[PDB]
RNA sequence: CUAUGUAGCAAAAUAGUGGGAAGAUUUAUAGGUAGAGGCGACAAACCUACCGAGCCUGGUGAUAGCUGGUUGUCCAAGAUAGAAUCUUAGUUCAACUUUAAAUUUGCCCACAGAACCAAAUCCCCUUGUAAAUUUAACUGUUAGUCCAAAGAGGAACAGCUCUUUGGACACUAGGAAAAAACCUUGUAGAGAGAGUAAAAAAUGAUCCCAAACAUAUAACUGAACUCCUCACACCCAAUUGGACCAAUCUA
RNA sequence: GACGAAGACCCUAUGGAGCUUUAAUUUAUUAAUGCAAAACCUGCAUUAAAAAUUUCGGUUGGGGCGACCUCGGAGCAGAACCCAACCUCCGAGGCUAAGACUUCACCAGUCAAAGCGAAGAUCCAAUAACUUGACCAACGGAACAAGUUACCCUAGGGCAAUCCUAUUCUAGAGUCCAUAUCAACAAUAGGGUUUACUGGAUCAGGACAUCCCGAUGGUGCAGCCGCUAUUAAAGGUUCGUUUGUUCAACG
């Protein structure tokens, strides 16, 4: 029913952290905290596991 | 199960008929209560042994003088049924720091000098 | 578990130290004393931990609580219990630094 | 098949009664098959008296959570929470125990205090006490029995499994007949001294089971408890600390 | 009689040796092929047989059958903490930082003021990485191992809920009538019920709750005998066919 995902950022790449999201759900975009240079950035799906 | 013993406080009331029936007074009460064992701290619960090595009652008979205040009341009223208690008397006053090495005590409980 | 008193009255407790551990809202929170996410009581300044019985008024934002003291008669009055901290030391002290 | 014999005459015999006895018979002599192998009219039968796997030497002082043992004198502290484990016949950690060392609070404990849905318990000022915590260093015990009590299981029984509070035992001594578990009692030696503690019954199957006693004043008897004269380290298992030492060799 | 001086049966061991396999791992050896090597051998791969090494988790009706095995919530565990169950009833698989709590160890686990910024273990493999997963559910986890030993060997351990029977109220009957008989339920007494989810011969000692013989009461026996009741343990208490949880039937 849900599925981890490795979520990835755009500007300040390397990130990756496991988040959930229903299969039943498309391909998911968030805007959340980059702590490479801490500033909102929209975080997108790579690969589902 | 088997429990310390919290006794009433009624019990411990002199009554009218008691205070005729042993040599005592309700007013100007004794200063010392001499002490002394007279049942074995064996057989019975580890709070009455501990109880007994510190009022220094651990040998048998061998009489042994205490406060007649509260705080060692309440000590004595958990062992109460492995002692006898008897008030001191002085009816000659406190000895001297002469007539310390020559005083005696009676077994009615009497505090004397030179026999 | 142990979901119990774990520092009880005339206590000296410290700050972080937790108070009480609980299940259910036994012991509620008073002065200096904060809780966390579990129910647990702990010190959050210095001191003396004391128990009381006070009024009970909850927060309108809760609805299980607001809701039944709407049913009570007149004069009645939700009485429990909380667990404070008199704080020992004061904030601090002025002490001489520079003659000039 | 029976009897004798059972360290016997014999580590399978003797006496009788029996099956075969010109055959797939029986037998002397030399040779062959060799051990996970041989041989087997398969019975796990036999391979030098003991073969579901010979015997000897070596690896080998195999390994053994199992059984059995473990050697001079004397003293002292010293016991039944629990967790995990191809684990409950054992181990490791904890708890308890021991020694040495540091420091200052430890135990008992009234008043106050601990919730909405009976016993008691927890916590501390004082008080009686002198112990407790901490550090360094090791071993050993561990899922015990009975009795009082409150529960759960089997009746509220089966002398029943289990949890909890306490006591005793595995330590001394005296009593209830003998008596680990009930009652009395602890710190230890000598005495041809003394005082006590507990402690006596009322009105089915070998052979009953102390003997007796209705009426002379309630006191006495009774310990390693206590006192007395003298002397003192001189009555626990596992474990731990200490003081001595027999005999031999060497300087 | 001195539990008088070999052989069995039950349980245990992360003992041993086997047997079968559709239990795990292998193809080293052989036989087929297939591919390279110069008409045969050498190397590699696949398939099979033949073997070879290896293991047999835990709690339990009565051992087996069958369930469950980690974590969580309610009574036992009435009032700080803790306390068993194959006891009782159900589900789940942002960074930094004073102080503390804890599932009686450890490993894990849990809360958190201020401050700064935004609103089910270890090992392994793939990985640049930021880290990542299944199994480990026998849920403190051997990386991968079952059925079975009637041929087995060694070390070792070994005061009855439901009921049977007699006495109490007679109350129900008995052609009239409780007592001439059963005497229902119950109560008071003495005694057992283990499986499912050890006789015979020989010699016998003893009790009486007496089968006979002996003594006595009543009778509805008008009488021997019958019936019940009291007393009585000196004596006696058969031979055979069929069969051997041991009785039963039959002459
Ligand atoms: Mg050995
Ligand atoms: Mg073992
Ligand atoms: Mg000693
Ligand atoms: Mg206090
Ligand atoms: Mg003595
Ligand atoms: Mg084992
Ligand atoms: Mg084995
Ligand atoms: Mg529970
Ligand atoms: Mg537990
Ligand atoms: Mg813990
Ligand atoms: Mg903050
Ligand atoms: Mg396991
Ligand atoms: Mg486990």
């Amino acid at each position: 029913k849900n599925i981890l995902v490795r979520m990835v950022s755009e500007a300040g790449t390397g990130f990756c952290f496991n988040t959930k999201r229903n299969r039943l759900r498309e391909k998911l975009t968030l805007l959340h905290y980059d702590p490479v240079v801490k500033q909102r950035v929209l975080f997108v799906e790579k690969k589902k596991i | 199960k088997f429990t310390r013993s919290r006794i009433p406080e009624k019990v411990f009331q002199a009554s009218p008929e008691d205070h005729e029936k042993y040599g005592g007074d309700p007013q100007n009460p004794h200063k010392l209560h001499i002490v002394t064992r007279i049942k074995s701290t064996r057989r019975r619960p580890y709070w009455e042994k501990d109880i007994i090595k510190m009022l220094g009652l651990e040998k048998a008979h061998t009489p042994q003088v205490h406060k007649n205040i509260p705080s060692v009341n309440a000590k004595l009223k958990v062992v109460k049924h492995l002692i006898r208690i008897k008030p001191l008397k002085l009816p000659q006053g406190l000895p001297a720091e002469e007539n310390m090495s020559n005083t005696c005590l009676k077994s009615t409980g009497e505090l004397v000098v030179q026999w | 578990r142990r979901q119990g008193i774990k520092k009880m009255e005339g206590h000296y407790v410290h700050a972080g130290n937790i108070i009480a551990t609980q299940r259910h809202f036994r012991w509620h929170p008073g002065a200096h004393v904060g809780v966390g996410k579990n129910k647990c009581l702990y010190a959050l300044e210095e001191g003396i931990v004391r128990y009381t019985k006070e009024v009970y008024v909850p927060h309108p934002r809760n609805t299980e609580a607001v809701d039944l003291i709407t049913r009570l008669p007149k004069g009645a009055v939700l009485y429990k219990t909380f667990v404070h901290v008199v704080p020992a030391k004061p904030e601090g002290t002025f002490k001489l630094v520079a003659m000039l």
